[PDB]
């Protein structure tokens, strides 16, 4: 590569990371959390504890 | 594909035969990793002295 300080767009170093999500027979294990709301009491509500 | 290990310790006084007592075993650890285990071994640390 020919990275130079005056090189414009197209010649400068580009950092690239590729994420591959495979779903094979093993149980899924990588993913984010779920938002937890504030808890209420003494009111007819519905919930997903 | 889950390896479950349940454990329980109990002080005893009798030498050889298993006691005529009763005690449940709590769920201790779960492992969400799938393997085809068929046979198992045991590990000792002999007094190399
Ligand atoms: C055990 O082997 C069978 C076929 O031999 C396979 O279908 C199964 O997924 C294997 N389980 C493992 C590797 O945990």
């Amino acid at each position: 590569y020919g990275f130079q300080p005056t090189n414009g767009v197209g010649y400068q170093p580009y950092r690239v990371v590729v994420l591959s999500f495979e779903l094979l027979h093993a149980p899924a294990t990588v993913c984010g959390p779920k938002k937890s709301t504030n808890l209420v009491k003494n009111k007819c509500v519905n919930f997903n504890f | 594909g889950y390896f479950k290990i349940y454990s329980k310790h109990t002080p005893i006084n009798l030498v050889r035969d298993l006691p005529q007592g009763f005690s449940a075993l709590e769920p201790l650890v779960d492992l969400p990793i799938g393997i085809n285990i068929t046979r198992f071994q045991t590990l000792l640390a002999l007094h190399r002295s």
